């Protein structure tokens, strides 16, 4: 326009207001695509997420509306930072697309998958985590796409979640579209297409949790189905009780697999994969494996919670109600969005909800 | 039992 300006990244052109000089691609996702730069007024280099396809359709909008909402209503030493959100058209009529600015972490926590650890910083780590959760979750708000690709860390050793594109509340009905949800950490709840609470945050905590501690991936299905294959010989086939839980149709499907008994989580997890134990209680391996066998649970009824979890041998070693019990975030209650509003409709609650802010 | 300050990410 006169203050933003195009630069070449991927195949596609990326608009931002001049001060964002310097941008480096780091992250395509069906999300949007992000780069880093450095911001010449904050002096400090930030993240820029551009939108992938803004209303594209009923679904985009109701993500693209909810992340921003979300990103603003949300503050937390532990949930990603937001320090602007701004767009290069001037009229809703040109109203095209919005990028959003983030603070920006070091690494991943797939970078983190990527290398040993001690009892201390790992168990802090999840710590922190937790505590982002317990946040979103405080005021009723899910994630259910915890991935390592969605947590940040630094060398001064913190964490903080991201995307919230997913991000929305009580799952009224089975998750319709978790195509969404990626696969390997998709919740069985998810899988069988039952109806998400709270917890299935929990249950993606604890793919995450093994992942660090196989260094692989817990859970690595070949299909959308094949998933629950894996959940199953890992862990082993759901009692009655839950099976009388399933949608008359997902049931017999999931009564027919072959029968598992599954292997106990001193098996799946065994001590020589777990930090270097020291003298002490409070961080061992045995415990990191109690929390880990109380979040891989088939049944979300009988699956921990952030509350329990935040008060577990393994994580509890460093709770502060600063940080545990901090103030619910407070939406104005935009989320009446549930009514999916035309796309122009929509395309109102977005360019304007971008504008002011 | 503090709180760890370095993460060697690289």
């Amino acid at each position: 326009d006169n203050n933003f300006y195009s630069v070449e990244i991927g195949d596609s052109t990326f608009t931002v207001l001049k001060r964002y000089q310097n941008l480096k691609p780091i992250g395509s996702g069906a999300q949007g695509i992000v780069c880093a730069a450095y911001d010449a007024i904050l002096e400090r280099n930030v993240a820029i997420k551009k939108l992938s396809r803004p209303f594209q359709n009923q679904t985009h909008a109701k993500r693209a509306y909810r992340e921003l909402v979300l990103m603003k209503c949300v503050n937390h030493k532990n949930i990603i930072g937001l320090l602007n959100v701004f767009t290069p058209q001037k009229s809703l009529e040109e109203f095209q697309d919005v990028y959003i600015v983030m603070e920006l972490m070091d690494a991943n926590l797939c970078q983190v998958i990527q290398m040993e650890l001690d009892h201390e910083r790992m168990s802090y780590l999840l710590y922190q985590m937790l505590c982002g959760i317990k946040h979103l979750h405080s005021a009723g708000i899910i994630h259910r796409d915890l991935k390592p690709s969605n947590i940040v860390v630094k060398s001064d050793c913190t964490l903080k979640i991201l995307d919230f594109g997913l991000a929305r509340t009580a799952g009224t009905s089975f998750m319709m579209e978790p195509e969404v949800v990626t696969r390997y950490y998709r919740a069985p709840e998810v899988i069988l297409g039952m109806g998400y609470k709270e917890n299935v945050d929990i249950w993606s905590v604890g793919c995450i949790m093994g992942e660090m501690v196989c260094h692989k991936i817990l859970f690595p299905g070949r299909d959308y189905i094949d998933q629950w294959n894996k959940v199953i010989e890992q862990l082993g086939t759901p009692c009655p009780a839950f099976m009388k839980k399933l949608q008359p149709t997902v049931r017999n499907y999931v009564e027919n697999r072959p029968k598992y008994a599954g292997y106990s989580f001193e098996k799946l997890f065994p001590d020589v994969l777990f930090p270097a134990d020291s003298e002490h209680n409070k961080l061992k391996a045995s415990q990191a494996r109690d929390l880990l066998s109380k979040m891989l649970v088939i049944d979300a009824s009988k699956r921990i919670s952030v509350d329990e979890a935040l008060q577990h041998p393994y994580i509890n070693v460093w709770y502060d109600p600063s940080e545990a019990e901090a103030p619910p975030p407070k939406i104005p209650d935009k989320q009446l969005d549930e009514r999916e509003h035309t796309i122009e409709e929509w395309k109102e609650l977005i360019y304007k909800e971008v504008m002011d802010l | 039992p503090k709180r760890p300050t370095t993460l060697n990410l690289f």
